[PDB]
């Protein structure tokens, strides 16, 4: 289910084999040319498409481009060398820009940015002002 | 398939100036520092591909793939809590009705009142 | 009709099969070089590589070094070549230490500490001996006249 | 079907929008809220494709703006002719071109600046000018200031005509986009009409006017006794006295016995011994043959009569087993993108300017140009700089094409697509080539400096030591020296004496002599190769990584010109293709500086100088190039320190303006480093304290002051860098060359 | 990994989330503002530190703040 | 082998073996014959180009001291140059034999173009035919030029110089 692509020198390197790799799948309703983030143009297949990339940012750039094609079913995974997979995006089946019940807020501080403590007040504690 | 496989890395978060390991882990559990290419008949590292008669390009051979079945299964495994939340708020068999009637991705995408509407049909 | 295709029939790997990377000449040459040739002991890979390099390394020193116009110019060139080989051997030694650690190697593959030590020793011997052989050969250059 | 399609009364003529600064931009139209607005207004003024999404409107704006540029150029030429007519010693210089210094600028007596009116000879005081006007006018046959006045009047008329034409073709009769997309017809007209008829008519002027006037002027006839130009037209006997084949007339031309015209259409080569310039008969034959060639070339493309070539067909046919679809899609690119066309045309025009510089020094085309060392230096240097800027601009507009007009759908598996698909290989190999060239070429100099400093001259790379002879260049020089009798049997002398031959002497000064190439020439030519390769590396990286990279996968969405993508990923400052143009400009400056220094020193050391009637040659710097140019210390001492003497000792003479400009250019160059080394965060914070002081006294602009943008900081820094460095070299060259000429 | 904090001046405009190139941020329910949502950064392991989110944020001063810290492969944006 | 080979068969003469030197030869023998035809043709093409350059006077090596006559320059070249030429060709031949052992090796295909294209493609067959025919012509031309230089004394152009 690979798109029609003649190859490039911009693809993944040894890291994809030994550290981590990324995959993006999506469904197209016709054969259409798109821009590979790694350089050059590829032809989407009618139906399911799968593409491997070195970085998550490359997958998200491609997904941003897919949105201009009216394609919103893309899924982004991370694959480890052992073959374990992580489903990354959209994490809960809903795009992060659309508020969703069941998400919990992470990393909020209940005050305006001007109320962080003074550095001299936490010297030698090992913490930063934004984490305390 | 373990869900914390990414988190079980060797990255030890520092006490300051460090966001730590987030939802999936700060880094891969696999040591990227492996050997360079190797002679004909030998492997550079544990899971390395045998480059056959061209070991110098052995690293260009892919041993990491994503077959569609693994994709669907990890999609379900990683979103099991979100689906559990959606059935908890919409309300076992009911979830099997909804996720086969319209789909699993669609079940995640819809709303509890909307699913209360589609449950009206049977 | 098309002399370029994705390497390993994989469009998404960062490599292309071209005549430079995938011709029969390139493949035969690379598979036959001692760094890759099937069946060699690490010591023999190191020895062949050292023999290849030490022979040509003496030339720049003998012909262009500071003492090139003295009558001991060849001897000085050989000494310079030996010094260069020592520098390279130090590089190989510390490389092996970094890349493989100091634990006992579990295998006989070249990319292991014990095998790399054998390879480094073979390289040192081959290079120094080859520099000496080139010194002998340069001591008497044949004109090739009957 | 090639047809003229024009819309009438396209745009009203009114001053309303002149009162609405920024009207062209939707964002800038709302008016300023900070001083940034002001800068943006000038930056986006001619960025037509960002002011509208219609290609037809962009084409119309471009056409009219081109007319405006033509009007400006005609005004400039007319002004030069008027200054020749009223503020020059051209008449006096005509009588004795050797001892009188050309001068066409005069300054008013105020605050003591009249010292700049040098004693240039001919009962005239002024500034010695180096743009070659007198030589060109004498070559044209101009013998009186009245002819110059009429040429200036016509220049004014043409400037007004171009201005009206621009107004007319924007506001009254604006062509449709289909008109502009007529590549075939445009090529046919510009080859056959513009270039072919231009060459034919100029050859007509040269044959009928310039040739006999110059034959008389060389023969020693006074300018006040030479017949007026129209007499040569109305008196075939006057021409028959000079060139006898004119007594046969045009009968040989239509009969085919063209050999009869061998007396005024020649193939002599070499230089005219009296003037030191090319033979005007050779130049006339050259222009006639070129006119024929261009007129032929202008019938290649099909317009309306069935015959001719379609460019898209030719391009589509050229594809091979290594290149996929090959040239398919290129025609669409070059007929829909103004940036693609501008990239090609700037690259070509700049390269052509560089070629012009070389060819004009080695085969001096105008009389008394070769021994006017100031003019030769200034023309070579000027055209080198123009060419460098134009090649860099071509690169910049290629990058703009990649960002804005490149569409993946129209470039599947063609040459552009495959270049993008192996950009990593291209850039890695170019990087390696640059390192190899730099290390070896510059390490030669560093090795030599170290050897000489250690008292080991015999270990240097030099002619007297380890030698690096440019044997290929020498082989070519010998071939060209032997050409006149054998491989160009009808040529009587060499194309240029730089390749070999005698010394051409004019007024006791050397016009041209063989330029020998040794170890120092090898080293400097490899320095040139190095600098050009690095400049190409920067610019080609800017084009090939314009849309994306492994660092920033979505660069095209950030645009052609953006400062960065933030401090993340380690830091992404200057990742945009505009920043690649920015760095390439510095490298082009480095390259051209080295080229013009090589020219200046080599010509002074080995070519220019005096020559006694006996035959003894005394060069300007005594032949020191070979042993002094092989170390950096020799360049610092024997070139810069030694030849700067004139510019630094110029105070109190007519050259004092050069000393002042030398200093001011140093000042502006150093001033640029404030912008190049700093960042706007500091300056905005300082401006906060200054705005505080103004607010403390109850006043502050509603146009809030802002430090320049990141990209504007870079642009300003680079502009002042180039102005300072180039102006320093300008003052230095001009003082030196006026002294030695 | 970089640190990304959301302060309570957030008006839930979702602009930082749309700006993020690596999907670090997401909108979550919250009763502190009119829009009924606040920004969140559950996936800081993928934050590169580009600060596009800060460029997008309309509040004065910023409601999302990125503090750069310990570098990883992911935060350095390495394809190798 | 005759119903398998297409390269080398071309217009005028079609298949050309009047002596019947290919009948009853095994596939290995005919592969040897094709490899030899190609190698002799390629060597002869290179020899023709080198001879033409030398005869024209374009031999700038050794300060252009060697004679314009190629058969004289052959003996004026020192022994060590010929030793290098022979040993370098020998090393290339050793590598070529290694290539030849490989499965699916096409006789004369050192580049291994079979990894990308085969004779089912028309243009590749046509370009192979161009190579082969020019090789045949160059073999004849090198023999003829050697004859003309040895027995007729003239080492240059005797066919087209008479025109101009
Ligand atoms: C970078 C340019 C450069 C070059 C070409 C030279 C060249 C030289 N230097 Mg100098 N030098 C330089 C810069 C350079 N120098 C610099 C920057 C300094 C510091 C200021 C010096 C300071 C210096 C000193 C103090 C001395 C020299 C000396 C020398 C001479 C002997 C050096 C030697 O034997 O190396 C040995 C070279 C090698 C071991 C290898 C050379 C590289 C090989 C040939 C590349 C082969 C690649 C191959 C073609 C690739 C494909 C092969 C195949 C497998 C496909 C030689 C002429 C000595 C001398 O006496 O001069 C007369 C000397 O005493 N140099
Ligand atoms: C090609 C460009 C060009 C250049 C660089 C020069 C340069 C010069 N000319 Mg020459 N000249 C030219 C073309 C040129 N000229 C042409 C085409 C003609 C024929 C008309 C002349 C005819 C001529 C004569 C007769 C004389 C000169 C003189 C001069 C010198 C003094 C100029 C001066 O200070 O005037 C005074 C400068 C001003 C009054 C500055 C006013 C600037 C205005 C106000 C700003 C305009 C900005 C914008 C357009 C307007 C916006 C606002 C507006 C709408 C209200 C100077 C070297 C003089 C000279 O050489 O003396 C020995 C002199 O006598 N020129
Ligand atoms: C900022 C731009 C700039 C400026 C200020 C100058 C300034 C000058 N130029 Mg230069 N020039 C430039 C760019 C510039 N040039 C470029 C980009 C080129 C490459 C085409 C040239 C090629 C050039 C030539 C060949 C000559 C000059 C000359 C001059 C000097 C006399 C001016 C004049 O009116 O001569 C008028 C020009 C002529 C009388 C000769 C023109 C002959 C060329 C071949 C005509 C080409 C026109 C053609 C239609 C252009 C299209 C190219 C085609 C491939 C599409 C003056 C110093 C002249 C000089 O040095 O005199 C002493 C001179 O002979 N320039
Ligand atoms: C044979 C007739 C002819 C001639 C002489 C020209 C000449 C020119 N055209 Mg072209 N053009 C033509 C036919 C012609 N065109 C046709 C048929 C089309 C439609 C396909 C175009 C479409 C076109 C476009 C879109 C543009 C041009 C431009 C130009 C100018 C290029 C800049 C330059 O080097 O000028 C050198 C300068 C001179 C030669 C000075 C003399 C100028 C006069 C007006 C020439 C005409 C005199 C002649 C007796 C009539 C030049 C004046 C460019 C331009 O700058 O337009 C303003 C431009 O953008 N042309
Ligand atoms: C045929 C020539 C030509 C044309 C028609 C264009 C046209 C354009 N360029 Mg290109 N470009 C060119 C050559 C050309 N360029 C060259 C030779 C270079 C290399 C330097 C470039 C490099 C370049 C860059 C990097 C960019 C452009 C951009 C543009 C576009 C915006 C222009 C604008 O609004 O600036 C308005 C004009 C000004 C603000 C005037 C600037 C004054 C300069 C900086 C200094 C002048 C110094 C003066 C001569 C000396 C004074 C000395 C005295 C004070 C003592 C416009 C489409 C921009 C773009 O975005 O394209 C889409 C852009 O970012 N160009
Ligand atoms: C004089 C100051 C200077 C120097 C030495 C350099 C050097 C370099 N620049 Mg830089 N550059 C400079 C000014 C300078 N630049 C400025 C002011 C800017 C701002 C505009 C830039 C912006 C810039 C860009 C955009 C690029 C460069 C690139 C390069 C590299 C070019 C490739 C090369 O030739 O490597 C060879 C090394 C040298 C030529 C330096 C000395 C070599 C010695 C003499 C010989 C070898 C010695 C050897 C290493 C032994 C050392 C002994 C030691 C251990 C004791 C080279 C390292 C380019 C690059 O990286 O391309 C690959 C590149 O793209 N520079
Ligand atoms: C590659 C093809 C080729 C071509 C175009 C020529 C061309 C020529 N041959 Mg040669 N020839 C060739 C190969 C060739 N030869 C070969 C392979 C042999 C067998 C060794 C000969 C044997 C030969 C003899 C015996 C003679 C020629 C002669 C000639 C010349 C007179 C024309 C002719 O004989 O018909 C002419 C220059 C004649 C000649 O040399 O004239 C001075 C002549 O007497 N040829
Ligand atoms: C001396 C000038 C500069 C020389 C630089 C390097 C010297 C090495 C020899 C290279 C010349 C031949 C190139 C291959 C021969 C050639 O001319 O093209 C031959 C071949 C053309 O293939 P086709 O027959 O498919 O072409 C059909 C054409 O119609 C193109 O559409 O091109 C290729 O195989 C790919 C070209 C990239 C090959 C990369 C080789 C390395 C290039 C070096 C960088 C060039 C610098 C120039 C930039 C302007
Ligand atoms: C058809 C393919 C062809 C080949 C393969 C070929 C080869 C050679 N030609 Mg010939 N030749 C033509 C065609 C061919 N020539 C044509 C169409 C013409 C009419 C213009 C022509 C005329 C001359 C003249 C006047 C001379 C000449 C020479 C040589 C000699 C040196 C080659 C070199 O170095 O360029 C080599 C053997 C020179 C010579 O024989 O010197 C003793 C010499 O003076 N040629
Ligand atoms: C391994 C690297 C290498 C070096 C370092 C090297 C160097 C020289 N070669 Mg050699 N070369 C090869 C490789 C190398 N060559 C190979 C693989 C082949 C077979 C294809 C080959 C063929 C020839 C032929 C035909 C001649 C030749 C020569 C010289 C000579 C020139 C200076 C001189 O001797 O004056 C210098 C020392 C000429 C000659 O020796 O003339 C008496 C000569 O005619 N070579
Ligand atoms: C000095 C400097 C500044 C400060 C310089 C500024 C703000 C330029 C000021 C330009 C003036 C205000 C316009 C010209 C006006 C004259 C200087 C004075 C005339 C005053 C009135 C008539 C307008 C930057 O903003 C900056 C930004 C990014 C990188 C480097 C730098 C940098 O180096
Ligand atoms: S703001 Fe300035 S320093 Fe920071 S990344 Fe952008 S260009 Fe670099």
């Amino acid at each position: 289910p690979f798109p029609t692509f003649g190859g490039s020198t911009g693809g993944w390197l040894r890291a994809a084999e030994v550290e981590e790799k990324y995959a993006i799948t999506w469904t197209s309703t016709k054969e259409q040319i798109f821009e590979m983030p790694t350089g050059g143009a590829a032809i989407m297949r009618n139906g399911e498409n799968l593409l491997y990339l070195a970085r998550k940012e490359q997958c998200l750039a491609l997904s941003t481009q897919l949105r201009t094609f009216k394609i919103n079913d893309y899924k982004i995974y991370r694959i480890f060398p052992s073959g374990e997979v992580q489903y990354l995006h959209p994490k809960d089946g809903v795009f992060p820009e659309k508020v969703n019940p069941g998400r919990t807020s992470v990393n909020s501080r209940g005050f305006s940015i001007g109320k962080n403590p003074n550095p001299a007040s936490i010297k030698f504690s090992g913490i930063t002002t934004y984490e305390s | 398939v373990d869900l914390d496989y990414g988190m079980k890395n060797s990255y030890v978060p520092a006490t300051g100036g460090d966001g730590g390991q987030g939802q999936f882990g700060a880094q891969s559990p696999n040591d990227w520092r492996v050997a360079g290419t190797s002679p004909v008949g030998e492997t550079s590292y544990a899971g390395a591909a045998d480059g056959g008669e061209e070991p110098w390009f052995a690293e260009a051979i892919s041993t990491v793939s994503l077959d569609l079945q693994k994709a669907d299964e990890t999609l379900k495994a990683f979103t099991k809590d979100a689906a559990a939340f959606k059935i908890e708020e919409f309300a076992d068999a009911a979830m099997e009705e909804l996720v086969g009637k319209l789909g699993y991705s669609k079940f995640l995408e819809m709303s509890t009142k909307q699913l209360m509407k589609t449950w009206g049909t049977l | 009709a098309n002399f370029i295709k994705p390497y390993n029939d994989d469009p998404f790997v960062g490599h292309l099969a071209t005549p430079i990377t995938s011709s029969s000449l390139t493949r035969a040459l690379l598979k036959n070089l001692p760094a890759y040739r099937f069946g060699l002991t690490p010591l023999l890979r190191g020895l062949e590589i050292g023999l290849a390099h030490g022979y040509f390394l003496i030339g720049p020193f003998a012909q262009l070094g500071p003492l090139r116009n003295s009558d001991i110019g060849l001897l000085a060139g050989f000494l310079s070549t030996i010094g260069l080989i020592l520098i390279l051997t130090l590089g190989l030694t510390i490389y092996g230490a970094a890349a493989f650690g100091q634990e006992k190697s579990n295998g006989s593959e070249l990319q292991t500490k014990k095998s790399w030590d054998q390879f480094k020793g073979g390289f040192f011997v081959g290079a120094c001996g080859s520099a000496g052989f080139a010194f002998i050969c340069l001591s008497s250059i044949p004109t090739f006249a009957l | 079907n090639v047809q003229v399609f024009v819309e009438k009364d396209a745009v009203e003529t009114s001053f309303a929008k002149w009162a609405q600064p920024g009207h062209f931009s939707r964002t800038l139209a709302k008016g300023p809220k900070t001083t940034t607005w002001i800068w943006n207004l000038h930056a986006d003024a001619h960025d037509f494709d960002s002011q509208t999404s219609s290609l037809e409107e962009v084409s119309r704006k471009i056409f009219s703006a081109h007319f405006g540029q033509l009007a400006i150029i005609f005004l400039w030429i007319s002004g030069m002719h008027f200054h020749g007519a009223y503020f020059s010693n051209y008449s006096a210089w005509l009588t004795d071109p050797i001892s009188i210094k050309q001068s066409s600028q005069v300054v008013w007596p105020i605050v003591g600046q009249e010292i700049l009116n040098a004693d240039v000879g001919g009962n005239f005081q002024g500034i010695q000018t180096t743009s070659g006007w007198f030589q060109m006018w004498r070559a044209e046959g101009i013998t009186s200031e009245v002819e110059l006045y009429w040429t200036a009047i016509g220049g004014l008329a043409m400037s007004a005509i171009m201005l009206f034409a621009g107004w007319f073709h924007y506001h009254k009769a604006a062509p449709k986009l289909e008109w502009f997309q007529n590549a075939e017809s445009m090529m046919n007209h510009h080859l056959a009409g513009l270039l072919g008829l231009g060459c034919l008519s100029w050859s007509g002027h040269q044959i009928h006017i310039a040739l006999p006037i110059n034959k008389l002027l060389d023969a020693g006839v006074s300018p006040q006794e030479i017949p007026l130009p129209h007499e040569f037209l109305i008196n075939r006997d006057l021409m028959a006295q000079l060139y006898p084949s004119f007594s046969k007339g045009l009968a040989p031309f239509f009969g085919g016995n063209w050999g009869e015209y061998s007396d005024f259409l020649t193939f002599k080569g070499g230089l005219n011994p009296v003037t030191g310039g090319l033979w005007l008969s050779d130049i006339a034959h050259h222009h006639l043959a070129l006119s024929v060639l261009f007129i032929i070339a202008g019938h290649m493309y099909r317009t309306n009569w069935g015959i001719g070539h379609n460019m898209k067909e030719i391009l589509e046919a050229h594809k091979g087993p290594f290149t996929g679809e090959g040239h398919k899609g290129l025609y669409e690119i070059l007929t829909t993108s103004w940036h693609a066309q501008l990239a090609i045309n700037l690259a070509m025009m700049g390269s052509l300017s560089i070629i012009v510089a070389h060819h004009m020094y080695a085969m001096p085309p105008y009389p008394y140009l070769a021994t006017d060392y100031a003019t030769q230096l200034s023309l070579f240097t000027h055209h080198m700089w123009i060419g460098g800027f134009c090649v860099v601009g071509g690169a910049a507009h290629g990058a703009i094409f990649m960002v804005r007009d490149y569409t993946p759908a129209n470039n599947y598996n063609n040459l552009l697509d495959r270049v993008l698909r192996h950009r990593d290989a291209i850039i890695s190999h170019l990087n390696w080539v640059c390192i190899f060239l730099g290390c070896h070429a510059f390490g030669f100099y560093i090795h030599n400096d170290t050897m000489r400093a250690l008292g080991r001259p015999q270990d240097m790379f030099s002619d007297k030591a380890i030698q690096l002879q440019p044997i290929f260049a020498q082989w070519i020089q010998n071939i060209h020296l032997l050409a006149p009798g054998t491989t160009a049997p009808n040529a009587l002398a060499t194309t240029s004496y730089a390749f070999g031959g005698d010394v051409i002497e004019v007024g006791g000064k050397i016009a041209m002599m063989p330029i020998k190439l040794g170890t120092a020439d090898f080293m400097v030519h490899h320095i040139h190769a190095f600098t050009i390769h690095v400049t190409v590396l920067i610019l080609l990286k800017g084009v090939l990584y314009a849309r994306s990279s492994k660092l920033i996968p979505d660069k095209a969405n950030l645009g052609f010109r953006f400062p960065c993508d933030g401090p993340g990923r380690g830091g992404t400052c200057q990742s945009s293709s505009w920043d690649h143009v920015f760095l390439g400009l510095f490298w082009m400056y480095n390259s051209i500086s080295v080229v013009i220094f090589h020219f200046s020193w080599k010509m002074q050391s080995d070519v220019w100088g005096t020559i006694t009637p006996d035959g003894a040659i005394s060069h300007i710097t005594g032949g020191n190039f070979a042993q002094s140019s092989i170390t950096i210390n020799g360049w610092l001492r024997d070139f810069l320190w030694s030849q700067a003497s004139q510019v630094i000792q110029s105070y109190g003479s007519a050259s004092s303006a050069y000393g002042l400009i030398f200093l001011g250019a140093h000042f502006i160059w150093a001033f640029s480093l404030m912008f190049l080394f700093s960042g706007r965060g500091y300056w905005q914070e300082l401006i906060e304290s200054i705005v505080w002081a103004h607010n403390k006294l109850n006043f502050a602009p509603t146009i809030q002051p802002r430090a320049l943008s990141i990209t504007q900081g870079r642009a300003v820094g680079l502009a002042h860098y180039l102005l300072g460095g180039i102006g320093t070299t300008w003052a230095f060259f001009l003082a030196r060359a006026i002294s030695i000429t | 990994s970089h640190t990304v904090k959301i302060y309570d001046t957030c008006i839930g405009c979702t602009q930082c989330v749309r700006a993020c190139p690596t999907d670090v941020l997401e909108m979550v329910p919250w009763d502190g503002c009119k829009s009924g949502q606040i920004a969140s950064s559950p996936r800081v392991e993928d934050c590169v530190g580009c600060k596009r989110c800060e460029t997008a944020c309309p509040t004065d001063f910023l409601s999302v703040r990125v503090y750069l810290g310990a570098e990883t492969t992911r935060s350095l944006g390495l394809a190798y | 082998w005759r119903d398998e080979v297409v390269v080398g068969i071309t217009a005028p003469v079609g298949f050309f073996d009047p002596l019947g030197l290919s009948k009853g030869k095994d596939d290995a023998t005919m592969a040897y014959y094709r490899e030899a035809e190609l190698k002799n043709g390629r060597v002869a093409m290179a020899a023709c180009l080198g001879w033409y350059l030398n005869a024209g006077g374009v031999h700038p090596a050794f300060n252009s001291e060697l004679s314009n006559d190629p058969l004289k320059a052959m003996v004026e070249l020192p022994a060590v140059g010929w030793l290098q030429f022979v040993l370098g060709c020998g090393a290339i031949e050793w590598l070529g034999q290694q290539i030849k052992e490989r499965p699916g090796y096409v006789p004369g295909d050192l580049l291994g173009a079979s990894y990308w294209v085969d004779n089912s493609d028309e243009g590749w067959v046509m370009y192979q035919n161009k190579e082969l025919n020019n090789g045949r012509l160059a073999m004849l031309a090198i023999v003829g030029m050697v004859y003309q230089d040895v027995f007729v004394g003239d080492y240059g152009d005797m066919m087209y110089k008479q025109l101009v």
